[PDB]
């Protein structure tokens, strides 16, 4: 029952705050064949997340008429892209759901920083 | 024969559309070994006379005894007879098979209301003036000759003279509510004689009303013996569609259970299926069942169950 | 639908615009005092009544089941049936306590009884309840009526009739054309204005919703377990143990008759059988860089809802 | 999509004939001397659509299973009864039965082709 905080990247204006749900780090090895030379160790780490109740914050909504996470241990994800898939139900629709995924700036390299 | 045939066809349609209305009579209280009426005025009789019908005698001696006696002689001598319960008979559980709309009776018995509630349908029951306007449910159980809920008097109940001759002006509303109910929903009597005087005010009644502008009721005659022609004719041609359960199946006339068994399970068993036996009857079964379904670009094959319930 | 109430036990509002009544509700239980003597004593009753059914707090901030038939007292039953019963309500759990030892029977006569002497409830639901459980227990003698003709002459090689031939003719002459999805719409609208919650129980397939509910969960719980995430807050497996769980205290604390069928015996095979192989997948799930235990309750589920081959299925998975 | 044949072991009279559904041979392994090849071997099979024989239903009022498709013979097959009552009325019966094994013959099921 942690609490995940987005910022906006450039400032740090609160995007929203939700709790996080499901975090799924499936980075593994990608394929060989495609891709005697210096070992370069080939990854390919993928980090998902998800927020259970995220609110967006009400100045920023106004405001609104690059995303930092902070998943409070304290977990740090410089650069998240939302994935704003919507799908409907028929039971009327109330629980807003935020996936979002890390991304790796080339300069960086690392997509996540978990710190004690 | 055919017209029993239809009979059973037009009553069992309507009752699976929620649009059967049941009149019962005074039989099927007797079938449950109640005090019939005969009893209570050849009582009233040798109390009147000391030692002991018609229909203007079955009115006549309770009003004579009435202002005779006086009130409390009266209510005592009704309540001595009425006042003993009895079990449901398989006849009420018949009845209430069928999903009736409504159960109008003329008895003052809590049988057919006992019944209703066994059931687990909620009728509400009207044998009162203030019944009417204060009934939760949609399901009336119209007692049209009172009831001795409120308490065995014999105000409560329409079985005497001049209760039979203010009725209209006595019971206003459940006249009307009674009316309407036969005028909107399909009707069937049972429990009643054909020379009653319930029916034949019905039916004076009925002659009131506009050509073809109702639906001529349906009368299930368990009498001993089976009815005369002549007398189905003149009945049919007043307003009533006569299912004889003498004729149906032949049984000795002391005992009267089976005829409304055998009725009542000729309606229950019969099935629009159940009268189709010609090839040219099946094609037009299963057509009236998919015309409908015309209209859709596609149904599901499992959905289908549900067309031929 | 003001308030969503969860299996947890955290309301959250969800639809009340108006003034929130579980808010305040919620506080006022956690200065009482200023309220009269005769809302005291109602709010005492309400605190006791979401207290004793797991309503305890609101969203921003085990199980019991108390039952002879669960638990298998088939003697104390017994003797519970023996006694003479004061009230309806003692004769509603003594007529399920029929039902539970065979004696289907004397369970549907003490059913109709039941539904006779109930005229004068002041609430009806005992009512209700009476209808819906001699409507299980007629559909359970016909089956197994169907079944003694049937494969009880293959097994037990002989022929049994258990219910004299009077009794089943009785039996089908009351239920005849007895549709039990109308029997919520065909009582009095206090009743239904008052017992909404017990609208579900009427339908014939009442556990379609929770069925739908445990196939969300268990699709979610697989999905988890092949992707490899980690879940944070309530993990959808907690929710379908606590769903499994409401269901069961619900139908067995209210004498229903509907948990001995087959329907309600497979929704509890697969809402167990789906903890187990989640506490297994955990068991053995690797370590990156960046449990259950079976108790009782969980043992008198899986011994009364599993099929032998449905527990050798789970000790092969 | 063959035919199964339920027929009493000591007359011969056939008890049903019924649709074959499933079927599951599920044979596996405390329990220098010499090697007997031990096994606990199990066969199991569902039934659909079994009607009983008339004339072996008024007669009631062990067993040998044949399932035609090549041609498989179970001798000894004990008849499950489980039953259970769906809330939904009901649709045809599904019959279960154990192939059984005596310790003489020890043999289970017999392939015709
Ligand atoms: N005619 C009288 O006034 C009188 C006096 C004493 C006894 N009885 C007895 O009662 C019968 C007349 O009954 P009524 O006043 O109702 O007129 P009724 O016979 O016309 O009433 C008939 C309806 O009541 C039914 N009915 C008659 N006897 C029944 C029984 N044993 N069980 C169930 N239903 C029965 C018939 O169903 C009929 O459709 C007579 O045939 C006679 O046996 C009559």
């Amino acid at each position: 029952t942690a609490d995940v905080y987005f910022k906006r990247k450039s400032d740090g204006k609160l995007v929203f705050t939700a709790e996080a749900q499901t975090a799924s780090f499936s980075q593994a090895i990608s394929e060989e064949k495609l891709r005697k030379p210096l070992y370069i160790l080939k990854s390919e780490k993928e980090i998902n997340l998800t927020v259970k109740n995220a609110f967006f914050d009400l100045e920023w909504l106004a405001m609104t008429q690059r995303y930092e996470v902070e998943y409070r241990i304290y977990i740090q994800f410089p650069n998240v892209s939302p994935s704003g898939e919507f799908e409907m139900s028929l039971e009327n629709g109330l629980a807003p759901e935020i996936k979002f995924e890390a991304l790796a700036d080339t300069d960086t390299d690392e997509m996540a920083v978990v710190i004690e | 024969d055919n017209n029993v045939v239809e009979c059973i066809k037009e009553i069992t349609e309507s009752s699976r559309n929620g649009k059967l209305v049941f009149f019962v009579g005074a039989g099927v209280s007797t079938l449950s070994d109640y005090p019939q009426w005969w009893r209570l005025v050849d009582k009233y009789h040798e109390e009147l006379y000391g030692s002991p019908y018609s229909s203007d005698e079955y009115l006549r001696i309770p009003q004579i005894f009435y202002n005779v006696k006086g009130e409390m002689a009266f209510d005592g001598i009704l309540k001595d007879f009425f006042q003993v319960d009895k079990p449901t008979n398989p006849i009420h559980d018949k009845i209430l098979a069928m999903n009736p709309a409504h159960v109008i009776t003329t008895n003052y018995d809590n049988l057919i209301d006992t019944a209703c509630w066994k059931r687990g349908k909620y009728f509400s029951v009207i044998s009162a003036e203030e019944d009417v306007a204060n009934a939760t449910s949609s399901r009336y159980l119209l007692k049209v000759a009172g009831d001795f809920r409120k308490g065995f008097k014999g105000e409560n109940v329409v079985l005497k003279e001049d209760d039979y001759l203010n009725y209209d002006q006595n019971y206003p509303l459940i006249s009307n509510l009674m009316k309407t109910i036969i005028a909107t929903h399909t009707i069937v009597f049972i429990g009643y004689g054909l020379g009653d005087y319930n029916i034949n005010m019905l039916l004076n009644w009925v002659r009131k009303l506009q050509k073809d502008s109702f639906h001529k009721p349906f009368f299930i005659r368990t009498d001993p013996s089976p009815i005369e022609n002549e007398t189905l004719i003149y009945y049919e041609n007043k307003g009533l569609r006569i299912i004889d359960a003498a004729s149906l199946i032949d049984s000795n006339e002391y005992d009267y259970l089976e005829r409304y068994s055998a009725v009542m399970d000729l309606l229950i068993e019969s099935q629009e299926n159940k009268f189709i036996t010609k090839d040219d009857e099946v094609i037009d079964y299963i057509y009236g069942k998919i015309s409908p379904l015309f209209a859709l670009q596609y149904i599901r094959k499992i959905d289908l169950k549900h067309v031929f319930e | 639908y003001d308030y969503h109430f969860e299996v947890n036990g955290t309301v959250v509002r969800h639809k009340n615009k108006g003034f929130g009544y579980m808010e305040r509700f919620f506080e006022l239980k956690e200065e009482r005092s200023k309220l009269s003597k005769k809302q005291y004593e109602r709010f005492n009753a309400l605190f006791n009544f979401f207290e004793k059914n797991g309503v305890i707090c609101m969203a921003k901030d085990s199980i019991e089941i108390n039952s002879l038939a669960y638990h298998g007292k088939y003697d104390v039953m017994k003797k519970f049936i023996e006694e003479q019963s004061v009230s309806i309500e003692d004769d509603y759990k003594k007529a399920f306590f029929l039902a539970c030892l065979g004696r289907w029977e004397e369970s549907y006569d003490l059913y109709s009884n039941i539904i006779l002497n109930s005229i004068d409830e002041s609430n009806g639901c005992v009512y209700y309840l009476s209808q819906i459980n001699r409507y299980r227990i007629y559909q359970s003698i016909t089956q197994a009526v169907t079944q003694f003709n049937g494969l009880g002459l293959l097994t037990f090689g002989r022929h049994y009739k258990p219910f004299t031939d009077e009794f089943l003719a009785r039996i089908e002459r009351e239920m005849t054309n007895f549709n039990i999805d109308d029997l919520f719409n065909g009582m009095p609208f206090e009743f239904q204005k008052k017992y909404k919650i017990l609208e579900f129980l009427s339908d014939n397939q009442f556990l379609y919703d929770d069925t739908v509910k445990l196939f969300e969960l268990t699709n979610k719980v697989r999905s988890e377990m092949s992707e490899g995430s980690y879940s944070f807050g309530m993990s959808s497996d907690i929710v379908v143990l606590l769903r499994l769980y409401d269901n069961l205290r619900f139908l067995y604390e209210n004498c229903l008759w509907s948990v001995s069928f087959h329907e309600f015996h497979q929704y509890i095979r697969n809402s167990m059988s789906l903890l187990i192989e989640k506490a297994e997948y955990e068991r053995t799930r690797d370590i990156d860089e960046l449990g259950f235990f079976m108790e009782y309750y969980d043992f008198v589920n899986i011994s009364r809802h599993f099929k032998i081959d449905d527990i050798k299925n789970l000790e092969r998975s």
